[PDB]
C-alpha cells in the first residue's frame, strides 16, 4: 500500500512546518461577504479568461456544420435537385 | 475511538462519507459522481415499482405500459422517473467523463479507476438499450432488430449467436423476456462495479483542478462536500422535475408510443439523444463488422487515452493547447450524436464519416502531439 | 365563417406573405402550362408546388397561430 | 425532403399549455363529444374507458347512462352460451370495427389508427393533430397526383392522406352553445385527444409545482448553508515566515 | 419527532398549492364547468 | 508519463539552433505567461504529477527550504482555486522566478533509473 | 505570537448566540424540507402499491341474481373471495329462530345477517386461514371449514372449530331479482 | 508487495480467501457458509435463468412455468434446480445455525456477526415464500391468502395494510407481479447483507470447535480450507444432484402444481418442509395476532 | 415424435383433427386440419 494518499495522520504530503493557517469560526463571519461583488465581477472574469477556448472551436464546429445543413437543405429544395442527382 | 470508526459499517461509511480527505479545491464538477449514484439509486427505485406493473410478455408489455400511466396510482410518475432518468443518468456520466478529460483524473495513480469507469461506460449503455426495448415500441423493435442484425457481422460466430439471443428466429416474446430478465439484473451487477469504482478511488483518492497533490491541504468530505453534493442534487433533482412533469416526452422519441410491429418499419430508426454520437459512427462505416468495432472502439479507446497522454502535468486548467483540442473534441462529440439521429443525407455522410475520424484522431494522434508540444513549451519557456 | 379562414385570408395578404402567396400562383400557373403538352404524362420529372406551398403555409402559420386561439 | 418529413405545425397558445395551465375541460367534453359523433367511425379510443370520463368532462350519471347505452361482450355463461350485457364504467369504449382488415376494407386499404396515445405519438402533439384536421386545402397544390381513394393534406408525412376533410363547418351541435366551426372543433378534438395521451396531465403539472416549490426552497437553503459552511475555508489565509 | 415538522411543511404546502391552482385555473376546472352542460 | 529526461534532451535540440529558438522561445514565453499558472502562485515545477516513483523520489531529496517554499505555493493556490480569485500582477509569479527548480532533482532520479534499466537489461 | 490578519470587514455584525441560533433555523427548516419532500416522494411510491383503478374499478360488482332452487348455495366471485349466495328455504330460517345468547363466539341472527331469508349472502372464507368452506359438510348444518374441520351455522356463525368469528356478510344490497353491491 | 495483496480488489479477495487466519481447528462444520453463499449464488442463477421465460402475470404464471418445464431447453433442469436449492439453501442454513449454537459462535465478540445473521434468515424465509407465491400453485395461492390474512392481524393498521400488500381487494395479478418484482430483488438486497456478514465475521475472524482462541495456531483459507470447502462443495452437489435429478418432487407439496383457484380450498394448507417449524407456532397460537 | 408416434403418425393425426385458424382477419372464421405444434384438444370447450 503506497497509495499516493494516506489517512489523516499521514496523507502523503511533505514536511510544511514554516507555513500558519487562520481561519474564523463561521459562527462569527459573513456568509454572502463576497456574493454581490463576485457572482458579477468575478464570474464575468472567469467567462472572459476562458471564453476564446470555448468559442474558437464552437465557431469552428459550428460554422462547419452550418455549411453541411445549408448544403443539405439546398440539395433537398428543388433548385439542387439535379445536384442531387448529380452527387448520387 | 469514536463509534464511527470502531464500528465495521460506520468505520466504512466514515471513511468513504464523513472523513474521506477531499483535495479542498475541487469545484463542483467533482460532485457529479455521488449525483451519478444518486441517479442510480432513482432508476432502481423507480424500475423496481415498474417491474410490479410491467409484464415482460411482447403482447402485454406496451399495454402494461399503459397500465402503469393511466391506470396504476403515480404509475406516470414513475414511468417518467425512470425513462427521463436515464437520459439524465448519461448527462451527469458524459459531464463525469469530460471532467476526468479536462482535469486529466485519468492518468497514472487512477487508470485503474479509469478503466473501471470505461467499463461501467459500456455496461450502462448495455443497460439502457436493454430497457428501451422493453416497452416494445416502433422504435423500441426496431432498435433491437438492427442491433441483433448487426451482431451477425462476427464471421465464425455471428452466423447462429443472433438467434442464441433472439431466443428465436427474430424479436418476439422470447427476446422481450431475455431484456427484462437481463435488464433488472445487469443494472444491479453495475451497482458491484459502482463500488468496484469507489474503491478505486479510494485507494489513492480523488484529483482536483489544480492537477497538483491535494494531500497538502485536505479536508473531510463531510461537512463541505456533503453538502455541496446537496446543493448538486437539488439542482439535479429541480431539473428532473422540469423534465418529469412539465416536458417529458422531449427527451423520448414519439414513435415509441405506437405498438411495435415488424411489419411497419418508422421512417427514421433512430436511438434516444444520448447514444446518437456511437449510433452515428455506427451509420458512418460502411462495413457492419467495421461498423460495431468503430462503435464499441469510440469507447474502448478511452482506455488508451492515459498512455496517449504524453503530458507531464495532470489536467488541462493550466494547458493552453489542450484546453483549446479538448473543447473541439467536445463540440465534435456534440455534431457527431447530432448527425446521428440525422437520416443519410449527402452531405451528412460525409460528414460523419470525418467526424468518426477526428474523434479517434483526436485520442491517437492530438493527446500525444499537443502533450508532447505543451510540455517542450513549458520547459522552454521556463528555462529562461 | 370560421376564424381560421378570416385569418388565414387576412394574413395572406401582409407584405410578409405577399412575395410567397405571388411566388405560389405563378408556380401553379407554371406548373399548369408545363402539364399542358403532350409530353408532360412521358417527363421523368414534373414540377411540383410543394415547396412554394409549404412556404407561404409556413408564412401564413407563424402570423395566424399566436392569434387564432384568442378568438375561439 | 420537407414534404417527406411533413409540414411542421405552428405552435398554438394551447389554453393548456404553459407550466401552471390545466386542461380546458370544457374544450375536453367538447372534444369528447365531437369524437363519439365522428372520430368514432374511423378510429377507436381502445385505452380510454368511461371511468377515466368520470370527474374530468362528464357527471358520474353521464357516463353510466352512455355506457348502459352500448352492448359489451359478457362472459358467456360457461356453458358455452354467448350473451351481451350493459356497459359499465369500467369498460374500455369500443372502436367502430372489431378488427384491423374490418377497417381497412372499410377504409379502402388505409387503417384509422388508434387515438388513445396519436397525441403523445406524432411530433408536435396537438398542434400537429389541430393543423391536421385544418390542413386539408380546398384546391391541392398544382401539379401533385392524389392516388385512388386519397386526400392531400400537408402536415401528413408524405402529404398524401386517406382520410379527407370530415370538420365541416356547423357539423355538430355543441350542447354548451358554442359556435361548431370546424376550427373550434379542431380544438376541443385535440385537447380531447390530448387529454387521452396524457390523462395526468392536470396532476402532473401540480405535481410540478408542488416539486418545483419544495425543490427551490431545498437549493437555496442548501446554497445559504453551503456558503455558511465553507466560510471558515473561504475566509482562510496563510503567512510563511521562513528564515 | 421530525415527522411533526415534515407534516406541517407537506399540509401547509399542499394547501396553499391547491388553493392558488384553484384559483389560478378557476374557469377551467370541471367542477366549474359541469354547470354550463347541466 | 513523458519522461522529464525526454522533454529536457528536445528543448535543448531546439535551444541549441537560434533559428528555432528565437522562433518558439517568444512563443513559449506567451503560452507559459498564458497558462495561467502564475497568477496562482504556482511555478512550473509545482504542476509536474507527483504521483510518479521517480518523481516522489525527486521530491523527497528537494532541500528543506524549497520543500517549504513548494508547501506553501501549493497551498496558495489550492486556497485561491477554492475561492475563485487569483493574485494581482504584483503579487503574482513574476516570468523571472520560475526557476526550474525541481528539474535537477528529477533529471538525476530519471538517470538512475536509466542506469538501472539498462545495466539489468544486459 | 505576532499579528493575525484583519478581519474587521468579515466580522458579522450579529449577537455571539443569535447568529448560531439563526444557523439552527435554516439548517433544521433545510431538515424538515427535505423530510417533507422524501415524506412526498415516499407516499407517491407506496401509492402505487396500493389498488390500481382497475381493480377497484372491477370491485363492488353486481352478481346476475334471480330465481333458484330453495336451499341450494350459489357461488360468486366478488372482488376474488368467494360469494356464497344461498336461497335458504323457510326451513333455515326457522331453525335460526332459535335464538343462542350463550355457545357461539358471535351470538347473532338473521335480523342482521340476511335482508330476506329468499336471499342469503355471507362469503365463503373462513375466518382463521380463510379457505373455502364446503357447503354441506358443516357440522351445525351449514357451510364447514375442511382446514380445519369448522362448522359454519346456516345463520353464518360460527359453531365450532378454531373459528375466529362468524361467516362474513359482505355488504351486498339486495334489489328486484338482483343484487347490488 | 505480492500483486495479491497491493491491488485492492486482489488485496479483498486475500484478505478473505486467500490469506484470511482461520483456526486450525475447525471441522467441516464451518465448511457451511461457503455452502451457503454457493446456494445463493446457484439460485440467484437459476432465478435468472427462469426470468428469462417466466411471466409474472397470474393467468400466465403457471403455464410460463410449464412451459419452462416442457420446452425451454433444459428448463425443467433449471426450474428444478432452483426449486430444491431453496429447500438445500435452508438446510444449510439450518446446519449453520445449529453449529453456532452448539459452538458457541453467537458468544460476546460475534454478537454483531449474530444480528446480521438472524436478520439474513429472516429475509431469506421473506424471500422464499414469496418465491413460493410465484407459481401460482393451489398450495401457492392459499399460502399467500394465509399469510396475508395473518397480517391483517395488526389492530391499527392491519385493517388497511392487507389491500396495500395485495394490491387489490384478494391475492391476484397486481399481488403476484408485486411478488415477482420484490422476489428478484430481495435475493439481491440479501447479498448485501451476506456481504455485512462476512465483514462482521472478518471483524473478529471464525470462532473453532474448542472454543479457545484461534491465534495460537492460524492457518491461511487458501490452500486447506479452500479445499476442505471443495470437498462439501462437491457432497453438497452430489446430494443436490440426487434430488434434482432422480427425486425432485419429494420435497415439494404435490398440489403446486394445480392451477391455483380461490373457490377449491385443497385439504391441507401447508408451507413446504422448512417452513414447517415456524407454522407450527402459528397454528398453536389461538390469536391471529398472538401467532 | 420420437417418444411414442413416428413423426408421420403424429402428423397423420394432427391433420385428423380441425383446429380454429386464425380466421382472417375480415372476421371471417374457418378451421384448419393440425400440425404437430398444434396442443392436442379436449373433449370440452370449457368447463361447464
Ligand atoms: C373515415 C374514413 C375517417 C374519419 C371520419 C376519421 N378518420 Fe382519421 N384517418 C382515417 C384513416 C383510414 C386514416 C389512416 C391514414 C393513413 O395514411 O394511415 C386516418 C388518419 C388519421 C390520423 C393519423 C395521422 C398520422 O398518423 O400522421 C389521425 C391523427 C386522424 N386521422 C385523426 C382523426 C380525427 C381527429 C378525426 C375526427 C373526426 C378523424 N381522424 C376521423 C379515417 C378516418
Ligand atoms: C442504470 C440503470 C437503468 C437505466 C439506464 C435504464 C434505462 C431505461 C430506458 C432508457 C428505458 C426506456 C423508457 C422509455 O423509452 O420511455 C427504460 C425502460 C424500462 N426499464 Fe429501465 N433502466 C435502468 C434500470 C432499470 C431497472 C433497475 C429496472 C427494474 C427494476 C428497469 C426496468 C425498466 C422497465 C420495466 C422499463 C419499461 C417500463 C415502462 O416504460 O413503462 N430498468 N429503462
Ligand atoms: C456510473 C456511476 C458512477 C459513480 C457512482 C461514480 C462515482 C464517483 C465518485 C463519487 C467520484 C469522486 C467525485 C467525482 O469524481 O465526482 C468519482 C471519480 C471519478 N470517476 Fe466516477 N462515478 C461513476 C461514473 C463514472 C464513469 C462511467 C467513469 C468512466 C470514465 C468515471 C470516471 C471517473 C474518474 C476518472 C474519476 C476520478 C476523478 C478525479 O480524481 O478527479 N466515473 N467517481
Ligand atoms: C445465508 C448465507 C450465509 C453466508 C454466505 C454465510 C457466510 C459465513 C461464513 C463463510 C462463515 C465462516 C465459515 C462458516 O461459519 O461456515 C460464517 C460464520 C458464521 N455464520 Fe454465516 N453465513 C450465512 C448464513 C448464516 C446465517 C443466516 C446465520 C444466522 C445466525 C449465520 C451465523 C453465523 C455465525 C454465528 C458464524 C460464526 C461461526 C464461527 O465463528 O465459528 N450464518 N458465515
Ligand atoms: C435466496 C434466494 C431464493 C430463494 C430461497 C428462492 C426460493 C424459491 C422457492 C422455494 C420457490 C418455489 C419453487 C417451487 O415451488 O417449485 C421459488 C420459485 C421461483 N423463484 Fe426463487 N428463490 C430465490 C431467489 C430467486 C431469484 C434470484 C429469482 C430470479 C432472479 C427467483 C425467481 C423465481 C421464480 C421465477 C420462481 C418460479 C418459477 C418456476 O418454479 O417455474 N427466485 N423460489
Ligand atoms: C432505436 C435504435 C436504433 C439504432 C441503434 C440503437 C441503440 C444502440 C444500442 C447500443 C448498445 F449496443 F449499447 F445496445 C449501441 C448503439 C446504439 F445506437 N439503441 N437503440 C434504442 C435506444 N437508444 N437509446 N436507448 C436508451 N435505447 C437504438
Ligand atoms: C402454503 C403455506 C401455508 C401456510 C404458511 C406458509 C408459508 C409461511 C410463510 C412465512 C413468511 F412470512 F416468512 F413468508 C412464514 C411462515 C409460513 F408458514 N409459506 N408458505 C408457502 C411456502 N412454504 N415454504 N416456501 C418456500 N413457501 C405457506
Ligand atoms: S380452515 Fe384454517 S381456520 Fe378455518
Amino acid at each position: 500500500p503506497h497509495t499516493y494518499m494516506g489517512w489523516w495522520g499521514s496523507l502523503g504530503s511533505p514536511k510544511q512546518k514554516y507555513i500558519t493557517q487562520y481561519t474564523i469560526s463561521p459562527y462569527a463571519a459573513k456568509p454572502l461577504k463576497g456574493a454581490a461583488y463576485n457572482a458579477v465581477f468575478n464570474t464575468f472574469r472567469r467567462t472572459k479568461n476562458q471564453f476564446l477556448y470555448v468559442a474558437i472551436p464552437f465557431v469552428v464546429v459550428w460554422s462547419i456544420w452550418t455549411r453541411a445543413r445549408d448544403y443539405n437543405e439546398y440539395l433537398y429544395t428543388k433548385e439542387g435537385r439535379e445536384e442531387l442527382e448529380r452527387v448520387n | 475511538m469514536p463509534t464511527r470508526k470502531s464500528n465495521t459499517y460506520l468505520s466504512l461509511v466514515n471513511s468513504y462519507l464523513i472523513d474521506s480527505p477531499q483535495p479542498s479545491s475541487i469545484n463542483y464538477w467533482w460532485n457529479l459522481g455521488s449525483l451519478l449514484g444518486l441517479c442510480l439509486v432513482i432508476q432502481i427505485a423507480s424500475g423496481v415499482f415498474l417491474a410490479m406493473h410491467y409484464s415482460s410478455n411482447i403482447e402485454l408489455a406496451f399495454d402494461s405500459v399503459e397500465h402503469i400511466m393511466r391506470d396504476v396510482n403515480a404509475g406516470w410518475l414513475i414511468r417518467y422517473i425512470h425513462a427521463n432518468g436515464a437520459s439524465f443518468f448519461f448527462i451527469c456520466m458524459y459531464l463525469h467523463i469530460g471532467k476526468a478529460l479536462y482535469y486529466g483524473s485519468y492518468k497514472q495513480p487512477r487508470v485503474m479507476l479509469w478503466v473501471i469507469g470505461v467499463v461501467i461506460f459500456i455496461l450502462t449503455m448495455a443497460i439502457a438499450f436493454m430497457g428501451y426495448c422493453l416497452v416494445y415500441g416502433q422504435m423500441s423493435h426496431w432498435g433491437a432488430t438492427v442491433i441483433t442484425n448487426l451482431l451477425s457481422a462476427i464471421p465464425f460466430i455471428g452466423n447462429d449467436i443472433v438467434p442464441f439471443i433472439w431466443g428465436g428466429f427474430s424479436v418476439s416474446n422470447p427476446t422481450i423476456q431475455r431484456f427484462f430478465a437481463l435488464h433488472f439484473l445487469l443494472p444491479f451487477i453495475l451497482a458491484a462495479l459502482v463500488c468496484m469504482h469507489l474503491m478505486a478511488l479510494h485507494v489513492h483518492g480523488s484529483s482536483n483542478p489544480v492537477g497538483i497533490t491535494g494531500n497538502i491541504d485536505r479536508l473531510p468530505m463531510h461537512p463541505y462536500f456533503i453538502f455541496k453534493d446537496l446543493i448538486t442534487v437539488f439542482v439535479f433533482l429541480l431539473i428532473f422535475s422540469l423534465f418529469v412533469f412539465y416536458s417529458p416526452n422531449t427527451l423520448g422519441h414519439p414513435d415509441n408510443y405506437i405498438p411495435g410491429n415488424p411489419m411497419v418499419t418508422p421512417p427514421s430508426i433512430v436511438p434516444e439523444w444520448y447514444l446518437l454520437p456511437f449510433y452515428a459512427i455506427l451509420r458512418s462505416i460502411p462495413d457492419k463488422l467495421g461498423g460495431v468495432i468503430a462503435m464499441f472502439g469510440a469507447i474502448l479507446i478511452l482506455l488508451s487515452l492515459p498512455y496517449t497522454d504524453r503530458s507531464i502535468i495532470r489536467g488541462n486548467s493550466f494547458k493552453v493547447l489542450s484546453k483549446l483540442a479538448f473543447y473541439l473534441f467536445v463540440f465534435n462529440f456534440i455534431l457527431l450524436g447530432n448527425l446521428g439521429q440525422l437520416h443519410v443525407e449527402v452531405p451528412y455522410i460525409q460528414l460523419g464519416q470525418f467526424a468518426t475520424a477526428y474523434y479517434f484522431a483526436h485520442y491517437i494522434i492530438v493527446v500525444p502531439v499537443i502533450s508532447t508540444l505543451e510540455n517542450i513549451l513549458y520547459y522552454i519557456g521556463t528555462q529562461t | 365563417a370560421d376564424p381560421l379562414d378570416t385569418l388565414r385570408e387576412e394574413c395572406t395578404k401582409t407584405a410578409a406573405c405577399k412575395p410567397f402567396d405571388h411566388h405560389f400562383h405563378e408556380c401553379i400557373e407554371r406548373v399548369t402550362k408545363e402539364q399542358e403538352e403532350p409530353d408532360y404524362e412521358h417527363k421523368h420529372y414534373k414540377e411540383d408546388c410543394i415547396e412554394e406551398f409549404f412556404h407561404l403555409q409556413h408564412c401564413v402559420n407563424d402570423c395566424v397561430a399566436p392569434r387564432l386561439f384568442n378568438r375561439l | 425532403t420537407a414534404a417527406e418529413h411533413g409540414l411542421h405545425p405552428p405552435a398554438y397558445n394551447w389554453p393548456h399549455n404553459g407550466m401552471f395551465e390545466t386542461f380546458d375541460h370544457a374544450s375536453i367534453r367538447r372534444g369528447f363529444q365531437v369524437y363519439r359523433e365522428v372520430c368514432a367511425a374511423c378510429h377507436s379510443l381502445d385505452r380510454i374507458a368511461w371511468r377515466n370520463l368520470v370527474g374530468v368532462s362528464h357527471t358520474t350519471s353521464e357516463a353510466k347512462a352512455m355506457a348502459e347505452e352500448l352492448e359489451y361482450d359478457d362472459e358467456p355463461d360457461d356453458e358455452g352460451k354467448p350473451r351481451k350485457r350493459p356497459g359499465k364504467l369500467a369498460d374500455y369504449i369500443p372502436g367502430p370495427y372489431e378488427n384491423e382488415q374490418a377497417a381497412r376494407a372499410a377504409n379502402q386499404g388505409a387503417y384509422p389508427p388508434d387515438l388513445s396515445l396519436i397525441v403523445k405519438a406524432r411530433h408536435g402533439g396537438s398542434d400537429y393533430i389541430f393543423s391536421l384536421l385544418t390542413g386539408y386545402p380546398d384546391e391541392p397544390p398544382a401539379g401533385v397526383v392524389l392516388p385512388e381513394g386519397s386526400n392531400y393534406n400537408p402536415y401528413f408525412p408524405g402529404g398524401a392522406i386517406a382520410m379527407g376533410r370530415v370538420l365541416f363547418d356547423d357539423l355538430v351541435e355543441y350542447e354548451d352553445g358554442t359556435p361548431a366551426t370546424t376550427s373550434q372543433m379542431a380544438k376541443d378534438v385535440s385537447t380531447f385527444l390530448n387529454w387521452a395521451s396524457e390523462p395526468e396531465h392536470d396532476d402532473r403539472k401540480k405535481w410540478g409545482l408542488k416539486a418545483l416549490v419544495v425543490l427551490s426552497s431545498l437549493y437555496l437553503l442548501s446554497i445559504w448553508v453551503k456558503r455558511f459552511k465553507w466560510t471558515p475555508i473561504k475566509n482562510r489565509k496563510f503567512r510563511f515566515d521562513p528564515p | 419527532t421530525i415527522f411533526g415538522g415534515a407534516f406541517a411543511f407537506q399540509g401547509f404546502f399542499d394547501v396553499a398549492v391547491n388553493k392558488w391552482w384553484e384559483e389560478h385555473n378557476k374557469a377551467k376546472l370541471w367542477k366549474n364547468v359541469k354547470g354550463k352542460f347541466l | 508519463v513523458q519522461s522529464m529526461t525526454s522533454v529536457v534532451k528536445a528543448a535543448n535540440f531546439i535551444l541549441a539552433r537560434p533559428t528555432l529558438s528565437k522562433i518558439i522561445t517568444p512563443l513559449a514565453q506567451k503560452f507559459t505567461a498564458y497558462a495561467g499558472y502564475r497568477e496562482m502562485g504556482l511555478k512550473f515545477n509545482d504542476l509536474l504529477l507527483e504521483e510518479t516513483p521517480i518523481m516522489q523520489t525527486a521530491i523527497k531529496r528537494l532541500p528543506s527550504e524549497l520543500n517549504y517554499s513548494r508547501n506553501f505555493r501549493i497551498l496558495t493556490a489550492h486556497q485561491l482555486a477554492l475561492s475563485h480569485q487569483l493574485l494581482p500582477a504584483e503579487k503574482a509569479v513574476k516570468p523571472e522566478e520560475d526557476d526550474n527548480y525541481l528539474i535537477p532533482y528529477i533529471l538525476e532520479a530519471e538517470k538512475e533509473a536509466f542506469e538501472k534499466a539498462e545495466l539489468d537489461n544486459i | 505570537n505576532y499579528q493575525q490578519p484583519d478581519y474587521s470587514s468579515y466580522l458579522n455584525n450579529k449577537s455571539g448566540q443569535g447568529s448560531r441560533n439563526f444557523t439552527y433555523f435554516m439548517v433544521g427548516s433545510m431538515g424538515l424540507l427535505s423530510a417533507a419532500g422524501a415524506k412526498s416522494t415516499v407516499e407517491a411510491f407506496l401509492s402505487s402499491f396500493a389498488a390500481s383503478a382497475d381493480v377497484l374499478a372491477m370491485a363492488k360488482v353486481e352478481v346476475k341474481l334471480g330465481a333458484i332452487p330453495e336451499g341450494k348455495n350459489v357461488i360468486i366471485k366478488w372482488q376474488g373471495k368467494p360469494v356464497f349466495i344461498r336461497h335458504r328455504t323457510a326451513d333455515e330460517i326457522e331453525e335460526a329462530n332459535q335464538v343462542d345468547i350463550k355457545t357461539l363466539r358471535d351470538p347473532q341472527n338473521d335480523a342482521d345477517r340476511v335482508k330476506k331469508p329468499e336471499w342469503l349472502i355471507m362469503l365463503g372464507i373462513c375466518t382463521h386461514l380463510g379457505c373455502v368452506p364446503i357447503g354441506e359438510a358443516g357440522d351445525f348444518g351449514g357451510w364447514f371449514c375442511p382446514c380445519h374441520g369448522s362448522h359454519y351455522d346456516i345463520s353464518g356463525r360460527i359453531r365450532k372449530g378454531p373459528a375466529p368469528l362468524n361467516l362474513e356478510i359482505p355488504e351486498y344490497d339486495f334489489t328486484d331479482d338482483e343484487t347490488l353491491l
